[PDB]
């Protein structure tokens, strides 16, 4: 394939795999992970080599579920203090009903996480499908409202009772 | 120390409600000392927390680590278990921390739950000084949330959800096991005596499950082979650890050097002569394998364990069966060819 054996590439590909930590080659049925996307988006996890919050989130972002529930909730990811709640409120607002699930199948309390904070930041969000709330608490409240106004749970409560 | 210890009355019982959990489930919980009598214990489940007899003792053993199972095999497990404690009135005795086996008698109970209707009564005995959280539990006859969330820095462990209730053993320590194994074995021996409503005679059958196990297994084994009324044991093949041994030491029973795998001291130390015991009294032992040999259902095979090894007549056997209330168990294995029935 090559300048006969005069010339040889097999230096350059040592090297390569010694580097081969990163490299995850593909099988068809001889190994696991038989499924190319299952196989691309798995290379990316292990080969960040970053904590358990950033695999998280990334799988938060792409939108996978079972990517999460398969290789990062396994036996001792040790979770730091803070980190699962994040997680949760990241999922919240974003409208991840399969990730709000996971996280409270995995240690993550409802009753715990909320409080009025959580929920005051909770109703200001903005990363989600349109909503008519702020055309509702602008009618209850005065005449006009001045823009770039926080929704407090006050006006939230007054926007029920209408 | 030489356990000087303060016997101070119970102050410490009542209601826990699962937080964080899979799913809302409550369990009735209740401290109390090694040296509690039996039949008091037998009293406060039967009229304080309104259970009935047991038709069914189910008992579970396994190693304290944290192991994990091959796929396709725990989830036929966790099926026929589920099936034997559903379809006959039982009573499933555990460790009841979330280490080892009971994660996994806990996950089949959670898989169940999800598709089927009834309950199990997982009745949990686990010791008091390895609770992680062993405050937030002192209100009595109160309902005090418990977050089943652990960390592994902790030191101890977390109490497992899906134990619908719990029995709490305590001699002082803090952080050792060992305070709960004379309580378990003396309520079994006392729920054995107990009279089934049939009136011919026979007691509450017991059946010890063993998965994975360890050098402490071989031995309570062996104390389960040498009760006056044997009690028929149950292991698997599929678990690396001492009921692998055990599997492998059923072939070619009554090539000594091949033991040694350094799970114990070296061939200087050995239990070999008590598991050569064991298999000398393989009577009792019904091993499983999957697919490998015939009943290849747990629910099945914990169920014919009780009946040949009860090694009783054919009238116990059926009334037995009848009080299962299991039909395909006495058409298969009671009436059989030629098996003498009294006039």
């Amino acid at each position: 394939y090559t300048r006969t054996q005069a010339q040889h590439l097999f230096i350059i590909l040592m090297e390569c795999m010694k580097k081969k930590e990163l490299i995850t080659v593909f099988r068809m049925g001889s190994e696991g992970h038989q499924d190319i996307d299952l196989a691309i988006l798995t290379a990316l996890l292990k080969g960040a080599n970053a904590s358990a919050p950033d695999q998280l989130s990334l799988a938060l972002a792409w939108n996978r579920v079972d990517i999460a529930r398969s290789q990062i909730f396994i036996y001792g990811q040790q979770w730091p203090v803070g980190s699962l709640e994040q997680a949760m409120l990241d999922a919240l607002v974003l409208d991840r009903v399969d990730f709000v699930k996971l996280l409270i199948e995995n240690g993550v309390s409802m009753h715990r996480f909320l409080t009025i904070s959580r929920l005051e930041e909770l109703y200001n969000t903005r990363h989600g499908p349109s909503n008519t709330l702020y055309h509702l608490v602008r009618d209850v409240k005065k005449g006009n409202l001045p823009p770039d106004y926080r929704i407090s749970l006050i006006d939230i409560g007054l926007v029920i009772e209408y | 120390i030489s356990k000087h210890t303060q016997l101070s009355p119970t102050d410490a019982f009542g209601t826990i409600e699962f937080q964080g959990g899979g799913h809302s489930n409550k369990a009735m919980y209740v401290r109390v000392s090694f040296d509690t009598k039996p039949d008091l214990l037998l009293h406060l489940m039967t009229k304080e927390w309104q259970l009935e007899l047991p038709k069914l003792l189910i008992s579970v053993h396994g190693g304290l680590q944290n192991f994990e199972l091959q796929p396709k095999l725990k989830q036929v497990f966790g099926k026929g278990l589920i099936k034997a404690a559903m379809t006959t009135g039982a009573w499933i005795f555990t460790g009841g921390v979330n280490t080892g086996v009971i994660r996994h008698v806990g996950d089949a109970l959670k898989d169940h739950a999800s598709k089927s209707r009834g309950k199990i009564c997982t009745i949990g005995i686990a010791p008091w000084g390895i609770v992680e959280n062993q405050e937030d539990l002192i209100g009595r006859d109160v309902v005090r949330p418990y977050q089943t969330m652990s960390n592994p820095m902790s030191k101890l462990t977390v109490l497992n959800s899906m134990h619908s209730h719990f029995i709490l053993a305590d001699n002082g320590t803090t952080g050792k096991y060992g305070a709960e194994v004379k309580l378990r074995r003396q309520l079994e021996k006392h729920i054995s005596l107990q009279k089934i409503n049939t009136r011919i005679g026979q007691g509450v059958p017991v059946v010890a499950l063993i998965v994975e196990g360890g050098p402490n297994v071989i031995s309570i084994v062996l104390e389960y082979l040498r009760d006056t009324p044997p009690v028929p044991v149950v292991v698997c093949d599929g678990s690396g650890r001492a009921s692998d041994i055990l599997a492998f030491g059923h072939k070619y029973s009554e090539v000594t050097i091949q033991k040694t795998f350094t799970y114990t001291r070296t061939q200087a130390q050995h239990l070999f002569i008590i598991l050569m015991e064991c298999m000398k009294k393989k009577e009792l032992i019904t091993v499983f394998r999957m697919g490998s040999e015939g009943h290849q259902d747990i629910d099945l095979a914990i169920l014919t364990a009780l009946l040949k090894g009860a090694n009783a007549s054919a009238p116990d056997q059926l009334s037995l069966a009848l009080a299962w209330n299991r039909v395909d168990i006495a058409r298969s294995q009671i009436f059989i060819y030629g098996q003498q029935w009294p006039v």
